[PDB]
This record gives structure tokens, C-alpha cells and sequence, in this order.
């Protein structure tokens, strides 16, 4: 067996336990990964490597995360690009800017990029994204194109209650965003 | 009080290395916005 | 607030959320420190940074930790030097061999030492050790001299089951060994 | 069941930094023993 747990509810100036890429810092006991500014990229990784599957006995782990995140737009019609939740190999530095979320590298599947992400994509990319415009939440797997995705109304601002919890016995990957109000 | 739930299945052995990282990230572009986490907590627990 | 938790009951042998320093490296589901071989040391840390203390606010975290380790000697009365669990800066490297446990310099109290650590005592050094030459467990602070110690009958190639606990509220360092019989 | 136990005050506040690593360290000299952990679990609290 074995487990790896990790609480922080306020973040301090120098959090030696997470690992920061490109604009990615603490202050003012929150985690920044962008400032509102252009053509940029931030990314924050837990420091220690997670044991997610057994290649001895082919057991998946269980897990759950949860978090709060914020978005801070100029506005609420020019937003972009957006936010995720990604698993990746141990030694990842931030892929592709922009509507890649700096996670992917293209919107076909790609093997090789061995990661798995939850966006909360703010911005239509014509090429890959939902025909319907809509923001929305997408599980994505090896490819900016999602296997599946939700419409989601953005509250510019606004606090919102990430969940996110991986089921080993039937692998079913669940996401769900609450606001207050 | 606003709900969004989705859910898949997602083969994770077949997906990602037996040891990996978790981690957020955010971009921006031509347009952008600030992206901030308040807090995080996780649990993986590795049966066998 | 922030917490930190791990267990591992089996070790895998590419542990990649443990750093190894010297002879250390995991085999057969358990972690080897040394092998039955003379003049050696072997270390292992958990990968990630604990954040133990704030300076900001002042608190201290409260601690505790559960282990169990074996020592097989060719000869019960043949044995040395001993092992330690320890607490020191993130950069920490292996220090003096032999005696010194590879966690200390000296007998003599160092400050920038920085380093914290119970031990588990089997052989006799004149030079610091009680004088009854019984093994040991003890509470080393900044120095192989230890500020306390306990007398131990060690086991030989038997389990021992360990707690250690840190109260912040008293500062009291508990330690605590079993054995099945 | 053989037990055994003891404790002492140490202000660590005072003795290590603010971060820190732990972990476990073993030595061999004259005379030797193989040391090796079966099993470790670990939990920290610091309250803010
Ligand atoms: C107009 O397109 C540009 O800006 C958008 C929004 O920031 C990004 O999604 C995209 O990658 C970038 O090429
Ligand atoms: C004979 O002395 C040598 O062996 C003993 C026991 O292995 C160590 O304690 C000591 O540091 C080393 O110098
Ligand atoms: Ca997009
Ligand atoms: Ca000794
Ligand atoms: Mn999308
Ligand atoms: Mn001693």
C-alpha cells in the first residue's frame, strides 16, 4: 500500500514543496500562475513524484483533489486561454502556449505526451473546441481536443470549488465546479 | 449555488507512466486573464 | 495550514518519491540502508520538503512517524554502527561515516549542523557513548552526543516497530520501540 | 512485547531551518550490519 496526501489552504512566499515554471509563483497567500498579460505561461507541480499505478500487480491507484481557483479577466468577452489540472511524467517542463494550455502540443493524439487533463477552457479555438463557443470543462487525454466536455459559465472573478476524483475499480474520471452563488 | 459535473473513463494505466506529477497550469494569448489557486489538498491511495 | 503525508508498507525497486545518498537503494520490498559489509553508509529522504516551522507567524508543526526496521548482524555481538531518523536542511548530504552515523561531525555541539536525529545505537564509541557500553537509542541535537538516551537490548535480525512524535505545543520529542516478543 | 521509550524537550524552531527533508541514515565501520526499513508512514500539521 501506499498513499500521498498534501493540504496547503494558504500558500507562503516560499513553498520549497511545489515546483514553479514560467510565470508560476506565491504571494499574498495565493498561487499565481499568470498575471493578466499576453501570450504567457505558468505552471505549478507538486515537488514529489506520485505512485499511480503498479506495473508488479497492474493495481490503479484512487485519488481525489480538490482545489479553488480563480479567474481575473479585464472583462467578461475577452478571456483566454484558460486553466487545468494535468497528470504528466515526472520530468515535464510546460509544452505549447496559448489554446494548448501549456500541456499539449496538438489536437491530434499524441502517445508520447502521456498526460491526462481537466481544462477549464475560457477561450473558442476553432480548430479543436466545442462548435457551440461555449467556455467549458473538458477532460483531455494525450490531445488539446477533449474526449468529452461541458458548457460552463464563466463568473469573472468568482471563487469556484474544484473536485476532482479518479475511480480505480471502474476508471471513471469525475469533475465538478461549484460557485456560491 | 451553481453545479458543473462531466464525467469518462479514462484507462489511466494506458495513458500516463507508472510514476508521474501532478501540477495546474494557465496561458494566455492574443487575449488573457489572471489565473490564481486559493488552495489544494490531494489523496492517492495505491492498493496492493 | 499545511500538511504532509506519505506510507509506503512496500517499496517498489525504483522508488522514485525517495532521494538515496550512499549506499541506499530499495530491493525485495524493503529499503536498504547498508548491506552486512564494513566501512559504509547508505541514506534515503522522502523527495519532498517539509515545511516544519514558519517564521512569519511563529508556529511549529506537529509531528509523528511510523517505521519498522531490521537489523541483521552475522553475530549478535558483532555489530555496527547503527541507524538513524533524521530531520535537517533540504540540501543535506552524507556527513561523517563509522560512528558519526553519517549524520554528524562531531561530539562537540555545532549549530550549523541543522540537523535533528534519534538514533538507534549498536556499538560502543569511548569517546561519547554512556559508559555502561549498553546499545541505545537516543536524541541527538547538533551533535553525536546525545542529550538523552535509553538503554536497548537489540534483537538481532528481529522487527522493531518504531514511533516517533513531536508535540509543538510542549516541544517534546517522543520516541517509542517494540518488538513482537 | 518488549518496550521501550523516551523523550526529551527540543525547541526545533531553534535547530533546523523552516523547510526540511527527513529521512533515515545507516553506517558500517570496524564491525557491521545490514540495516534495512520495511515499512514508513508520515504526517505533518502546521497550523496558519
Ligand atoms: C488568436 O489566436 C491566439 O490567441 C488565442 C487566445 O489567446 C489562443 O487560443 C491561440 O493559441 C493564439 O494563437
Ligand atoms: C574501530 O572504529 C571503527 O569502527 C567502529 C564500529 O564499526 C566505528 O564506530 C568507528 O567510527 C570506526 O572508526
Ligand atoms: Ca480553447
Ligand atoms: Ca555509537
Ligand atoms: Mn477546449
Ligand atoms: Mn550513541
Amino acid at each position: 500500500t501506499e498513499t500521498t496526501s498534501f493540504l496547503i489552504t494558504k500558500f507562503s512566499p516560499d513553498q520549497q514543496n511545489l515546483i514553479f515554471q514560467g510565470d508560476g509563483y506565491t504571494t499574498k497567500e495565493k498561487l499565481t500562475l499568470t498575471k493578466a498579460v499576453k501570450n504567457t505561461v505558468g505552471r505549478a507541480l507538486y515537488s514529489s513524484p506520485i505512485h499511480i499505478w503498479d506495473r508488479e500487480t497492474g493495481n490503479v491507484a484512487n485519488f481525489v483533489t480538490s482545489f479553488t481557483f480563480v479567474i481575473n479577466a479585464p472583462n467578461s468577452y475577452n478571456v483566454a486561454d484558460g486553466f487545468t489540472f494535468f497528470i504528466a511524467p515526472v520530468d515535464t517542463k510546460p509544452q505549447t502556449g496559448g489554446g494548448y494550455l501549456g500541456v499539449f502540443n496538438s489536437a491530434e493524439y499524441d502517445k508520447t505526451t502521456q498526460t491526462v487533463a481537466v481544462e477549464f477552457d475560457t477561450f473558442y479555438n476553432a480548430a479543436w473546441d466545442p462548435s457551440n463557443r461555449d467556455r467549458h470543462i473538458g477532460i483531455d487525454v494525450n490531445s488539446i481536443k477533449s474526449v468529452n466536455t461541458k458548457s460552463w459559465k464563466l463568473q469573472n472573478g468568482e471563487e469556484a470549488n474544484v473536485v476532482i476524483a479518479f475511480n480505480a475499480a471502474t476508471n471513471v474520471l469525475t469533475v465538478s465546479l461549484t460557485y456560491p452563488n | 449555488v451553481t453545479s458543473y459535473t462531466l464525467s469518462d473513463v479514462v484507462s489511466l494505466k494506458d495513458v500516463v507512466p507508472e510514476w508521474v506529477r501532478i501540477g495546474f497550469s494557465a496561458t494566455t494569448g492574443a487575449e488573457y486573464a489572471a489565473h490564481e489557486v486559493l488552495s489544494w489538498s490531494f489523496h492517492s491511495e495505491l492498493s496492493g
